[PDB]
């Protein structure tokens, strides 16, 4: 059938033990070693978007050495409220976000804290009007 | 922390019937889980973990076999499919995909099942064909608050799912709304303190525990560290198990600890008749809990 390559390995991570071919539709996760802390999107699945050939959905989440020094400000989107997401935001914590009615979200809907203080690994999401 | 030494018997062959399959796949998969998790593997035998991989997939594949055209599980095919052992069966596969691989249609059909089919109009989830192995369904075995019990169950196996299907299945942030919705309402009037832990846990994922709701459910523990009633160990177990989950959930670090305590306190390290709850969500509690040690 329709199949995908090999996940982007992890530094610092695991990933699920699957076995080739890989078949469409396949979840994998990625989790993050006793003390790093998992960046991104932890599920990437296997999809078709051409129908011919397979290819991951979403990009790999990266491992971030934990810092328990590290915060970030409250994340606010022009457009949209947060959804899933408890305030204080320490180190590897996540947010995601919806768009209020009348507005289309354009960017990823969830962000990580990351080491640095500022919010990842993509920019904040758009929400736009109708 | 549960020794590795201590758990050795989690390792299982799973084998029979759609729910045995089940019973035998939860501890090995949990624990697997746990090892990993605390890192405990070079104390135990690196070299056992392959090994337990392909055990834990043969209880996955063989699972599949249970499966029914609308994508949904019972013991055998002949059997009415189970809103239970459906949710039961997303659950683990949710839990399972950190360790294997999984094909994400068998999950997200399973929830597109449960939703378009078992959700009620008001939110809950409606139980057509109650599991044979009435034992391995934890606390929910006890009649009382049913709809809410079993509404909290199905909901923390969508949640747990969420993430993976939301593309594929589109109605579910609605049914995921609509859930918490009917949980909201029907909180404050709890009597178990099994059903405030899980349901607790329940609107914790979903940033709805607060307020007089919050306060309910801190306010059910008893000596500030366990969420018990005059029904089991492995209830009592499971219902904490929740509730420390529900803690992680909500942040409150500085309440924890004497959670953790009793839990590791227990002596119980999975395993029985009925301890298929009770184990599930004991080493996912405390795993979340290593994850998150600050």
């Amino acid at each position: 059938g329709i199949s995908c390559g090999s996940p982007p390995p992890i530094l610092n991570g695991r990933i699920s033990y699957y076995s080739t071919p890989i078949a469409v539709g396949t979840v994998i996760r990625y989790s993050c070693s006793g003390t790093f802390r998992l960046i991104g999107e932890k599920s990437l699945l296997c999809i078709t978007k051409d129908k011919v050939d397979g290819t991951w959905d979403k990009p790999a989440p990266k491992c971030e050495y934990f810092n328990k020094y590290s915060s970030c400000p409250e994340p606010i989107v022009p457009g949209g409220y947060k959804i899933r997401g408890s305030t204080p935001y320490r180190h590897g914590d996540s947010v995601t976000f919806a768009c209020k009615t009348n507005f289309s979200m354009n960017g990823n809907k969830s962000v990580w804290c990351q080491a640095n203080n500022m919010w990842g690994p993509t920019r904040l999401p758009t929400c736009v009007s109708v | 922390m549960l020794d590795a030494e201590r758990l050795k018997h989690l390792i299982v062959t799973p084998s029979g019937a759609g729910e045995q399959n089940m019973i035998g796949m939860t501890p090995t998969v949990i624990a697997v889980h746990y090892l990993d998790e605390t890192e405990q593997w070079e104390k135990f035998g690196l070299e056992k973990r392959q090994g337990a991989l392909e055990l834990i997939k043969k209880g996955y594949t063989q699972q599949l076999a249970f499966r029914q055209p609308s994508s949904a599980f019972a013991a055998f095919v002949k059997r009415a499919p189970s809103t239970w052992l459906t949710a039961y069966v997303v659950k683990v596969f949710s839990l399972a995909v950190n360790l294997i691989a999984i094909d994400s249609q068998v999950l997200c059909g399973a929830v597109k099942w449960l939703i378009l089919e078992k959700q009620k109009p008001d939110g809950v989830f409606q139980e057509d064909a109650p599991v044979i192995h009435q034992e391995m369904i934890g606390g929910l075995r006890n009649n009382n608050e049913k709809d809410m019990a079993l509404t909290a169950f199905v909901l923390i196996s969508l949640q747990e799912a969420k993430d993976i299907c939301e593309e594929q299945v589109n109605s579910l942030p609605g049914s995921i709304t609509k859930a918490g919705d009917f949980l909201e309402a029907n909180y404050m009037n709890l009597q178990r303190s099994y059903t405030v832990a899980i349901a607790g846990y329940a609107l914790a994922q979903m940033g709805r525990l607060k307020g007089p709701l919050l306060n309910k459910f801190l306010t059910t523990a008893k000596d500030k560290n366990r969420w018990e009633d005059p029904g089991k160990q492995l209830y009592n177990v499971e219902a904490t198990s929740y509730a420390l989950l529900a803690l992680l959930q909500l942040k409150d670090f500085d309440f924890v600890p004497p959670v953790v305590r009793w839990l590791n306190e227990q002596r119980y390290y999975g395993g029985g008749y009925g301890s298929t709850q009770a184990t599930f969500m004991v080493f996912q509690a405390l795993a979340q809990y290593q994850k998150d040690a600050p």
